[PDB]
């Protein structure tokens, strides 16, 4: 009662590995890869939405800038020039 | 033709901060971003609406990749269609610097 | 027919989030997360695969360089220091 | 701008339609609805994707999450009219890459 | 042995790098650096893989005959039919 | 703005990084170390991930009572208990 | 030197077991015998271990793949005699690990 | 009680090299390293298998962690129990430096 069962469709090619896999005794059952592989992608997933809060967490902070302006690339160039000191 | 095309300050900010960090030892790679940054707005300006809808950052957002930069902006109005009386480019991100799953 | 069906189970948690992301229309059935996830975890097994092959090169290169010999850390230190000029 | 697909893509379209739409055919006419609509975009803005000459020189790539069309334009110029468009492969990127970029 | 570069980071990583150093997960900057530069190298195979498979997945339909335009209606119904043999 | 450091890196790597940058990938072996050390403050965030969980489930089983041996023999005789109500 | 488990750590191998067993008994069995062993080996060796003191000052590890036993030595000195350990908990890393180390 | 301890000819250029990578800027570091890899390999000649077993290296590979190195070594015979003539350890690891999903 410490699962749930749930019927899935992969890929034949992955299905194959799958029990590739299980055969060469890295795994018990099928079951197992896709718990670690859920678990692995439930981080991936978090990265990704830490992507999406940092994008908007930038788009934010440059909407509360200012007036936006037209910029002359030619006068940015020597702007950070000097910057560069 | 060609629509209105501003940055906002903070985008501004972006433009000098990218090129100071490489231009520190390599000027002629800062050089190179920014001919590259030029080309990719001067683009935006006449096809306004050429940058993929990104709603899922904020309801008009819409982002417009440079490699390794991510050019996030919007169109006013917020339309699919119709006249554009301008673009603003809100921020440009550096992929490498800010992102997980990109660059 | 380019999908093969399995049953699987996952952890209640699990299922949980997978659910959560399907209704979130992140994804339009669990299905897709496992093949997104397997395909992940079969480079997760490769880069692994490639530690093992990696520590058996680095072992059969040590059993490859001749008779084993005791270390006297102390004079270890010396040659170590020297090498560093 | 005239918009046309290879062979191989319309198989990849097909392709991506029956794996989804095997249990969820309201998902395969999304994902159907979403690539055209990003297909008729790419047709009056032909250069909005990004080039990608490390695969093939007149590579482009446009994402369409979670699909990648990768496509050419025709001339393969940065400036001036194009006479089409082709699509030469729709790629799942959850099925075939680590990243999209 | 040893190679000895000067490079440019941001200073927002140099502040981690540092109150990682501090906190003794790591003996200098450098120790770090080589983990990160090690990940790398992966990753860039792995990006490598990437541009290897999408050349591969180019060139297939590159080779496939006269491109032609798509009916998406006519499409659906004919991907239905492939669903139902 | 930008924080310049000295830096010891593999002969290996360092050669890697010339590769890159020759080929075009990179204008800069500082641009790939940004990258690098980039990934690795997320790698290190998970890092974190893992202590924190350890450390929760650890704390929990400090606090669960009194520890007894374990007779396996007796234990797969509960656990087979357990699987049928 | 004395072996004791933490009564989670009992709980910790009856839910692995029951969890592969609901599926594959023989498995399950293999895992208590992989266990087991690893704890007798451990009972001898009580050291062979890694110290993680980033943990929990007296906390160590040592792998059994796919799982970990977190334990400690008492007394938890480096050198001497020990009069027993303590299993305390044993976690699945595939279920609660990005990495191992 | 303590059995025989070698070390392959490689082990040992792992060492130098080790000491060498992190004492170019930190000595104190260096013998650090040192110290904790001799007291794991003294432990080590005291309780000859207290390594995990990694057959799927080579068959008689034993691996100790000593962070973040990994010693790989065997025992000869490569027995479960009874006598053990000595220990070899074939090569010192930095998981930072070789390895994928360690370190
Ligand atoms: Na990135
Ligand atoms: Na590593």
């Amino acid at each position: 009662a410490n699962v749930e069962k749930m019927s899935v469709a992969v890929t034949p090619q992955q299905a194959a590995v799958m029990r590739e896999a299980v055969e060469a005794g890295e795994y018990a059952t099928a079951s197992e890869i896709v718990r670690e592989a859920v678990r692995d992608w439930l981080a991936k997933r978090e990265l990704r939405h830490d992507d999406i809060r940092r994008l908007r967490q930038l788009w934010d902070e440059g909407k509360a800038s200012g007036r936006p302006e037209p910029v002359d690339f030619d006068a940015l160039r020597k702007e950070a020039r000097q910057k560069l000191t | 033709m060609a629509v209105r095309l501003v940055w906002s300050p903070t985008a501004k900010a972006d433009l000098i901060d990218i090129y100071v960090m490489i231009g520190s030892e390599n000027i002629r790679a800062a050089d190179r971003y920014y001919d590259q940054l030029e080309a990719r707005a001067l683009q935006l300006a006449d096809q306004p609406r050429m940058g993929v809808r990104r709603p899922d950052i904020r309801p008009s957002a819409r982002m417009l990749v440079e490699a390794p930069f991510v050019l996030l902006y919007e169109t006013v109005p917020d339309t699919d269609d119709g006249p554009v009386e301008w673009v603003e480019i809100v921020r440009v991100v550096d992929g490498r610097r800010d992102l997980n799953r990109l660059f």
